[PDB]
């Protein structure tokens, strides 16, 4: 009316499966310290790009300053034979405008691997979301098996033996 | 590398790059500086060298005015080596304290900004607002209030001398006082070559005041147990300003609730299967209706759904906190993917609408194995660049926004609306019938049974809108509760606004001593609000601002989580409030900080080290680190994180060494003269959390059995979480490890470091902190007590340290070890007139803690917050139930002990 093996052979398939379980758990907690690591490390990227802008958007401020205050001065050693002292003040902006291609060029780079660690994270997290439902069943199964062999009546200490 | 090149902006726009060093100051940078500029054009428009200010972006991205200019640059610590000047005038009191919160508490003020969240921008106005008034208020008022504020009271819960002082004085005045006589009056004695004045522990931020006998006070108490004399320094009253100074209805929206579920985003899933979104209604814990669930569409990366989603609830029955919980699936024509909650109303209590894009969090597979998280936060996840996410849209309800109805037409619903037998057995000793038999005799429950409340809310059908109105009115004017019923109240099950305040307003009556041992739980607590602007942030910001300890304690408590994306936001916006109102304190906090920073940097070398090469040479190594400038300035001269009352003056690098766990822990010593040679240790590595739980419940144990007249010699030490995986622990002096002790040998090492009278001393001290820790570690559930984790005192105490399980994670026994019995009945076969009275301390002890049961499972209940691998369920909870045998009366409890102690003694001998 109630439609729903041996008890050393059953005891045999909880230690295996206790065992099947005890790898999958570890494999997991394994992949979720690469999880909340890796989200560390792409959240320390994604606020280093912020400085990168702020930084670079303060040497464009240099930039907008160097042409408006020179503009106002520069027509002064023109006309007051000073070509030498215009071609200091050109070099030296030169100079500036040279060195944001390096910092411009080392966000990318930043860019680039967070791009690459944006990929990782995904796949972590794929890898994690593969691993569950193995990790589920060999819950449900380990408490299935304990489930059997406690309603057939046996002892506390013969469970624990086989459990590790 | 010593030196690094530094890009230096002039405000005429010439642009200079030249190397300074890491070590030099930016006082001395500006000079050189100036020095170069001096051959570079333009520089004759310049002001002087004081008209300007350096300016660089700092670690957490934001630019930062440096006008502490005593300050090096690799302490500054720029994110690029840059420099620009600007102009010293604008109010940068405002721009320094803004710059300060972001390095001191993480996460920088500008990522709250770049949110558009008006409840962010709204709570950051509001409780900025009110800390800065208090604040402004606090500098007022008397020196007498400021030292209540600042160092307030460590007390206790014949005659003998005392050594006292002046300050800026060699000579000490010694003479002999009692132990009842109150502070005012050894002054008195002291102006001898009053009002005027306050006493200090010198070498300690401890001061003696008020009216309670000297006895009371705990620096007393402590010499007075030694034996020893305490010195004084008398101060004046101007000494301490010294320090002071530097529009239509909901309920007419019959039509059930549904929301369009449009897309998923950035879903990672195996390909062969197929993707579900299941949701489903909350109210805390319980269901408001039936969970549904989407169509079963195929695994891609950007699954589009497009489905209305029809619940079994009309939208006038949705309670003030209804939250709307997402789960999404992976099926095989079962793995949770992620989750995600919402809570239906705002801040402003006004049903929202359209669009909203719930970036979720990932699944954790745990034992429940539940459909949906309700219990999980309401903050969207952080990272929402890689995050999955669900694109879902509230629909439009009406022409007008729709608000939940005040508190005046709430009561409105009030206003309109033998059998005790049955009641009595229900409440004074809840399944279908009872609930029923509890909501018709609400009104008799709120008359004779006020303490029921809690049982009541429970009963309460919050998915119907006539139930709800009916239980708030009740509650309105419900009698105040006992703090320990309102601690209750804060738990998850209880997630309505108005118990939450009600629950608050009965934690008032709370002294700062009592509200001490709970602030670690209410912490937590946090996690389980759903909107920023809470009545528990605003009570534990005004008890930080009217308390300097409680707000230290507070401040760590939440900065140790900050790496914790989840709280991230909500922790941020509170340290910045209360740090805004304790501008004084901030300065302190900061040095810890940057103390903290090094350890950090130093631990991960010898780390590092050790793996490679041998101890001594390591030992050197790490001496080698600590001597640079930068180390051992930020490393001295600190109040202690771990009691801001105590004061680490002069590192001393000789005694500093390392210890040979796993994490290997940093071993720091220090030296004050004016005190009195305190210690630390920096743990990096493990979680210390579950430590502080246990050491915070057994200090709580000290304190209710010291209030029945029982000191049974406990060592509550500090233990700290300071941050990611972070903390220190206060190291206790003239003690070892039993196991080192070993390498008979107790009591041949307590006759040694007690020789004569002074042994019978030692060995009572040893009986009765025996005791204690095994009644403790008992209820607790402590199991895996070796002589390797247990530790004796020079004086005798027994202590315990690293719990690194509890609460059984199988039954613990209570256990008693030959070698502590066999030193308890001082050294014979049989001495039963001793192990008597051992016996009876256990039992005692052991008593008074079942009569603060409720407490420990109150307490206990609000940890379920925090997370913790072993305290997560009801099963960690039935634990302490079963220990304390709650469900028993105190005799038949007692006789179980009893039992549980005379087998153990038969062990002990196996
Ligand atoms: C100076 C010498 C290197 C250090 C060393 O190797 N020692 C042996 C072990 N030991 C420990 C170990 N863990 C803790 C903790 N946790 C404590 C401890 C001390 N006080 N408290 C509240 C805990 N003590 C004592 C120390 C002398």
């Amino acid at each position: 009316q109630q439609d729903q093996d041996n008890i050393e052979a059953v005891g045999k398939k909880l230690h295996e499966y206790n065992t099947q379980f005890q790898e999958k758990s570890r494999e997991y907690d394994r992949l979720y310290e690469d999880y909340t690591r890796t989200s560390q490390e792409i959240q320390m990227k994604r606020t280093a790009i912020e400085a990168f802008n702020e930084t670079i958007k303060i040497f464009e401020e240099q930039c907008q300053t160097q042409e408006r205050y020179s503009k106002e001065y520069i027509e002064k050693f023109k006309r007051e034979g000073n070509e030498t002292e215009i071609q200091r003040i050109m070099h030296n902006y030169e100079k500036l405008k040279s060195r944001i291609s390096e910092i411009v060029d080392s966000r990318r780079r930043l860019e680039e691997d967070l791009k690459k660690q944006a990929a990782e994270y995904r796949e972590i997290d794929k890898r994690m979301n593969s691993i569950k439902p193995d990790l589920i069943q060999l819950r449900k199964t380990r408490d299935q098996y304990l489930m059997w062999l406690t309603q057939k009546g046996v002892r506390q200490k013969k469970l624990n033996e086989w459990l590790g | 590398n010593q030196s690094v090149v530094v890009d230096f902006l002039l405000p005429t726009g010439v642009y200079l790059n030249f190397p300074v060093s890491r070590n030099a100051n930016l006082s001395t940078i500006k000079q050189l500086l100036w020095h170069r500029a001096q051959y570079e054009p333009l520089f004759h428009m310049l002001s002087g060298p004081e008209a300007y200010v350096f300016t660089c972006i700092n670690q957490t991205a934001e630019q930062q005015e440096l006008e502490d200019e005593q300050r090096r640059l690799c302490d500054v610590q720029p994110f690029l080596p840059v420099l620009r000047l600007v102009a010293r005038e604008g109010d940068r009191v405002k721009k320094l304290i803004n710059s300060q919160i972001s390095l001191l508490i993480g996460k920088g003020l500008h990522e709250f900004d770049s949110l558009c969240d008006p409840e962010v921008n709204d709570f950051r106005a509001k409780m900025c607002q009110f800390c800065e008034e208090a604040a402004a208020r606090r500098q007022q008022l008397g020196w007498e209030a400021w030292l209540q504020y600042s160092f307030p009271l460590q007390l206790e819960p014949r005659a003998l001398l005392v050594n006292v002082k002046f300050e800026g004085s060699e000579e000490s005045f010694t003479f002999q006082v009692s132990t009842k006589d109150v502070p005012l009056a050894l002054m008195a004695c002291a102006l001898r070559k009053p009002e005027d004045y306050t006493l200090q522990v010198n070498g300690r931020h401890e001061y003696l005041y008020g009216s309670y006998p000297l006895c009371q006070f705990q620096y007393i108490c402590s010499c007075l147990h030694s034996g020893l004399t305490p010195h004084l320094t008398m101060v004046h009253s101007s000494s301490i300003l010294a320090m002071r100074d530097e529009s239509v209805s909901l309920w007419s929206l019959e039509q059930p609730f549904r929301i369009e579920l449009i897309q998923g985003s950035k879903v990672n899933a195996d390909e062969r299967m197929k993707l579900v979104v299941q949701a489903g209604l909350f109210h805390g814990n319980e269901m408001l209706c039936k969970t549904v669930s989407s169509s079963e569409v195929s695994v891609c990366s950007e699954p589009v759904w497009k489905q209305r989603l029809e619940f079994d609830i009309n939208i006038c029955d949705l309670p003030r906190m209804a939250r709307l919980c997402f789960a999404l699936y992976a099926v095989i024509e079962d793995c949770p993917i992620a989750w995600a909650n919402l809570m239906l109303f705002d801040y402003k209590d006004q049903l929202k609408t359209g669009e909203r894009c719930l970036y979720m969090w990932p699944s954790v597979p745990d034992e429940k194995g539940e459909l949906l998280n309700p219990t999980g936060t309401v903050r969207s996840n952080p990272n929402t660049d890689s995050a999955a996410a669900l694109l879902i849209c509230l629909p439009e309800v009406a022409p007008h926004p729709v608000y939940y109805p005040a508190l005046e037409k709430i009561l409105e619903l009030g206003r309109h609306s033998e059998e005790q037998l049955q009641l009595r057995e229900i409440l004074e000793r809840l399944y279908e019938h009872e609930k029923d038999l509890v909501w018709k005799l609400r009104h008799e429950v709120q008359e004779h049974f006020p303490e029921a409340l809690a049982r009541l809310l429970l009963v309460t059908k919050w998915n119907k809108h006539e139930d709800v109105a009916q239980m708030l009115y009740l509650l309105c004017s419900w009698p105040e509760l006992p703090v320990l019923s309102a601690l209750e109240l804060l738990d998850f099950s209880f997630p309505d606004c108005h118990v939450g305040s009600f629950a608050i307003k009965s934690l008032r009556k709370l002294t700062d001593d009592e509200l001490f041992q709970y602030l670690l739980q209410l912490v937590q607590v946090l996690k389980y609000e759903s909107y920023l602007d809470c009545e528990l942030t605003k009570f534990l910001l005004d008890r930080a601002l009217a308390n300097r300890k409680i707000g230290h304690f507070l401040f760590w408590h939440l900065r140790s989580e900050m790496h914790v994306p989840s709280v991230a936001l909500r922790f941020g916006l509170i340290l910045e409030a209360y740090c805004r109102g304790s501008t004084h304190h901030m300065k302190v906090l900061m040095k810890q900080g940057e103390a903290l920073s090094k350890l950090k940097a130093l631990n991960d070398f010898v780390k590092l080290s050790s793996q490679k090469t041998p101890k001594p040479q390591t030992k050197e190594l790490m001496h080698l680190c600590m001597r640079q400038e930068a180390y051992l300035e930020a490393l001295s001269h600190l109040q202690s994180p771990l009691d801001p009352s105590t004061l680490l003056a002069e590192v001393c690098v000789e005694q500093c060494t390392f210890m040979d766990s796993k994490m290997k822990p940093l071993w720091i010593m220090y030296s004050n003269e004016e005190a009195g040679s305190v210690g630390i240790i920096f743990k990096n590595g493990d979680d210390l959390r579950q430590d502080m739980l246990t050491l915070q419940m057994i200090q709580l144990m000290d304190v209710l059995w010291k209030q029945e007249g029982l000191d049974l010699r406990m060592t509550p030490y500090g233990c700290l979480p300071t941050g990611d995986r972070t903390g220190l622990i206060e190291v206790v002096l003239r003690s070892d490890t039993i196991a080192n002790i070993q390498l008979d040998a107790l009591l041949n090492w307590l006759k040694s470091k007690n020789p004569g009278e002074a042994l019978d001393r030692a060995i009572e001290e040893f009986t009765l902190s025996c005791a204690g820790y095994c009644v403790a570690t008992y209820v607790l559930g402590i199991g895996d007590r070796h002589s390797d984790n247990i530790m004796i005192r020079e004086s005798g105490q027994l202590f315990h340290i690293d719990f690194g399980h509890f609460l059984g994670n199988e039954r613990v026994p209570f256990i008693l070890t030959y070698d502590f019995v066999h030193v308890i009945q001082q050294g014979k076969t049989n001495n039963s007139e001793k192990f008597e009275r051992f016996r009876g301390y256990c039992e005692r002890a052991y008593t008074i803690l079942r009569r603060h049961g409720l407490l420990f499972l109150h307490l206990f209940a609000l940890m379920r917050a925090a997370g913790l691998p072993e305290l997560s369920c009801s099963k960690d909870i039935q634990y302490l139930k079963d220990s304390l045998a709650l469900g028993k009366t105190e005799e038949e409890a007692l006789k179980h002990f009893r039992v549980k102690f005379n087998e153990a003694l038969r062990e002990s001998w196996k």
